[PDB]
């Protein structure tokens, strides 16, 4: 139980820290009427997948 | 009577298998270059 635990532990604050660093990284960007930059875009997927 | 247990289907490395697996492994690669071709083409076309 210990060591499942410790596993859920990290699996879980590694992908939560991934999205706060894809927010951070996206953040400029939805405070523009600008463009995605498709190059960012692909390699970092977002809510929008068409629009803006 | 048989001294053997009657067990006929071959094995995976004997020559009809080695066979069938080539054609597959053939179509296979062929299922596969087209798909990477369709993705190719309609990331492109996402991009745009």
């Amino acid at each position: 139980v210990g060591m499942s635990l410790l596993a859920l532990i990290s699996i879980f604050a590694s992908c939560y820290m991934l999205v706060a660093a894809r927010s951070k990284c996206l953040t400029p960007y939805a405070l523009t009427p600008g463009a995605a930059v498709p190059w960012t875009l692909g390699i970092l997927c977002c809510a929008p997948r068409a629009h803006a | 009577a048989a001294s053997h247990s009657n067990v006929v289907f071959p094995d995976m490395s004997g020559t009809a298998l080695s066979w069938v697996q080539k054609i597959s492994g053939g179509l296979g690669a062929f299922a596969i270059g087209a798909i990477l071709v369709l993705v190719v083409v309609t990331c492109i076309g996402l991009r745009r």
